[PDB]
RNA sequence: GACCUAUCUUUCCGGCUCUACCUGGCUGGAGGGCAGUGAGAAAAUGUUGUGGUUAGCGGAAAUGGCUUGGGAUGGCCUGCCGUAGACGGUGAGAGCCCGGUACGUGAAAACCCGACGUCUGUCUUGAUGGUGUUCCCGAGUAGCAGCGGGCCCGUGGAAUCUGCUGUGAAUCUGCCGGGACCACCCGGUAAGCCUGAAUACUUCCCAGUGACCGAUAGCGGAUUAGUACCGUGAGGGAAUGGUGAAAAGUACCCCGGGAGGGGAGUGAAAGAGUACCUGAAACCGUGCGCUUACAAUCCGUCAGAGCCCUCGACGUGUCGUGGGGUGAUGGCGUGCCUUUUGAAGAAUGAGCCUGCGAGUCAGGGACAUGUCGCGAGGUUAACCCGGGUGGGGUAGCCGC
RNA sequence: GGCAGCCAACGUGUUGGCUGGGUAGGGGAGCGUCCUGCAUCCGGUGAAGCCGCCGAGUGAUCGAGUGGUGGAGGGUGUGG
């Protein structure tokens, strides 16, 4: 168990959250995380690359000239692969790259990534990114600057907190995610993870229950 | 375009940066203006011998409308509710131009 | 279910059914419900919805300093906006210069989706028993037979479904299915009809995306492209993108009939001149160095005289831990590939260069072998919910 | 005198013994090219490409070593 002290945008500490060992003390598994991350990038990849085979290229139905007597190499189609403008052999065709990674591997990879941040004290908890119901990037930038000076930050906010999300959205290195969408790639890409208290509790509850 | 024929503009980019001049003609289709005294070319008129100096068009994003206070200004718009008009305003002073 | 035949309950007003009286009907018009353009009947017609589509408009913040440069959007240093650091453009990497972006805002008209009315239908007596060798319950139909078709099922013991040709029933004790067939049970009620959603697709229109192509690629088609051109015809079917930031596209003079060039200009650059970015190779010239006309050469290799060039130390040239170019002369020496017992082979293929041209991809597929997770268990499929790559989903599957 | 494979002997990678012609073919380990996740660096004070020089590695090859040409992108590390 590691304790994260909840910071407020007014500069106060409101409370603590206790991190379960099961979720934030896991030993990092680099080979497992590598498989999970590459699988995620494979699923991102849209397979939309295509080429025409010798049957799909326009024309080419007729045998150009007689088999024998011309003194030229025999040819069956003007669209054979050796021809300029002919069909492509073993060229790209559209394909799905997604992988069916087991659930337990995906979950363990996320726990490993979050544990690595927790051990290095890179996990922060906050009541709100901004006070009130008016988005302000200036407030959020100042407050995040007090929390972390690193460039890339993963901000985990509940669905409802539109004003917090909008307030941080435009900052260059900041990435915003909901706690139910938390994933290894975005955690390992971030220098620091900043949780809304509601989002951190929601994540702990859905897992440790 | 937000710059019009007859406006006075300050050049903000190019060799003639800082030159004031008057918009002699506007080319909206290609976002260029011809400005008096700026971007002059040494053309070879061929007919009578001809080696004249003439203005060449400059990209409109290289000029800024000069406000009544002498200051180059981004232009925005107010609505005049009486006529439904849409009037150019200088974003520095809020005055019409 | 019809037909009978008890019982208990029920809006109002008619009108009719030869005459009253009971009593059945049938049919109007008032109260009241209950539906509606849909499968369940049809065609209309108002009002209304910051509901939608077909044009748009607004929209924060640097003329900031110094330096480089033709140009700053580069470097260095300050500040500002951000619900806007999407993507473009602008004289070179721009959130703050421009089109925009976030976010807001807007429709006279037409069209589309509603809601609400009119308007149109429809209903208004229902519950409750008994009773019976009574009537009805989709006929050229079912069934059956011959020859076929199709079903996991290729005629098979061949059911079920179905075409053509014959033959041809029962109305509930009926009839048809439960893989020949029979019996018994079970299921169902053929030979009338209609029916939304879950599913398939994209000529065309709108908004986007890419570990897709980038001019022999990508569509055949970035260039008048289904054009030129070929064919009587069906039909076949190409090739051709880049000046520069700006055309400022070279006034004028000189040689020449022009073409082309030389001065002079423009440009940061004409080592950018409409034959134009970069400008490889084959291939074709000019100049310089060495070499070669007594020689028999797979064209090179290892020794190597002489000459030319260059780098060191010394001195006038001469030597070195040298390095290059050429090379008299001596030794050695039978192309490459394919295919063959064996090819320099007088077997096959290649005139030359540049570019292109061949073990790829899909599937919880199969066997094996690495690696990672979990482990007597492992795992989900479809699908559901997330603008994602995440969460859920036990049907299955594989071990036991 | 240099390199390599197998094995031994010990050590926190060196020493020794043996071995290293090769077509079909099997196994192992690498070079160069492009597109990309992430991290870093160079570039109008001149990137790529191209032509050279001077050098480098056991090979594919290399040069964040340098001239010329050129005008806007490129390198490196670790993964896909
Ligand atoms: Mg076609
Ligand atoms: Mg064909
Ligand atoms: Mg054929
Ligand atoms: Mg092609
Ligand atoms: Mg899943
Ligand atoms: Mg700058
Ligand atoms: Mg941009
Ligand atoms: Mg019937
Ligand atoms: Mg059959
Ligand atoms: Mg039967
Ligand atoms: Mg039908
Ligand atoms: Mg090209
Ligand atoms: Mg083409
Ligand atoms: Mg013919
Ligand atoms: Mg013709
Ligand atoms: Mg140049
Ligand atoms: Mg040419
Ligand atoms: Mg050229
Ligand atoms: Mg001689
Ligand atoms: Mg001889
Ligand atoms: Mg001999
Ligand atoms: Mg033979
Ligand atoms: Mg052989
Ligand atoms: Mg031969
Ligand atoms: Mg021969
Ligand atoms: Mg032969
Ligand atoms: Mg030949
Ligand atoms: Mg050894
Ligand atoms: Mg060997
Ligand atoms: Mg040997
Ligand atoms: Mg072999
Ligand atoms: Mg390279
Ligand atoms: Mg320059
Ligand atoms: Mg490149
Ligand atoms: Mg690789």
């Amino acid at each position: 168990t590691l304790k994260v002290d909840v910071k407020t945008p007014a500069g106060k500490t409101d409370g603590s959250v206790e991190l379960p060992a099961e979720l934030f003390d896991v030993e990092p598994n680099i080979a497992l995380m590598h498989q999970v991350v590459t699988a995620q990038l494979a699923a991102k990849r849209q397979g939309t690359h295509s080429t025409k085979t010798r049957g799909e290229v326009s024309g080419g139905g007729k045998k150009p000239y007689r088999q024998k007597g011309t003194g030229r190499a025999r040819q069956g189609s003007t669209r054979a692969p050796q021809f300029t403008g002919g069909g492509t052999v073993h060229g790209p065709k559209p394909r799905d790259y997604s992988q069916r990674t087991p659930k337990k591997m995906i979950a363990a990879a996320l726990r490993g990534a979050l544990s690595d941040r927790a051990r290095n004290d890179r996990i922060h908890a906050v009541t709100e990114l901004v006070e009130g119901q008016t988005p302000s990037t200036k407030s959020a930038k100042t407050f995040l600057g007090t929390l972390t000076e690193n460039k890339k930050v993963l901000v985990v906010i509940g669905r409802t907190d539109e004003v917090g999300a909008k307030s941080v959205r435009n900052l260059p290195g900041v990435h915003v995610i909901s706690p139910d969408q938390l994933n290894t790639y975005d955690v390992l890409n971030a220098d620091d993870v900043v949780f809304s208290v509601e989002a951190l509790n929601a994540y702990i509850s859905a897992n440790s229950k | 375009m937000k710059v019009h024929k007859g406006d006075t503009v300050l050049v903000i980019s190019g060799k003639d940066k800082g030159a004031k001049g008057k918009v002699l003609v506007a080319y909206p289709d290609r976002n260029k203006v011809l400005v008096e005294g700026v971007n002059r070319i040494k053309k070879h008129t061929a007919v009578s011998g001809g080696i004249v100096t003439q203005e060449a068009p400059i990209h409109v994003s290289n000029v800024m409308v000069v406000d009544s206070d002498g200051k180059p200004t981004r232009v925005g718009y107010r609505i005049d509710d009486e006529t439904g008009k849409k009037v150019r305003i200088a974003k520095t002073n809020g005055k019409d131009i």
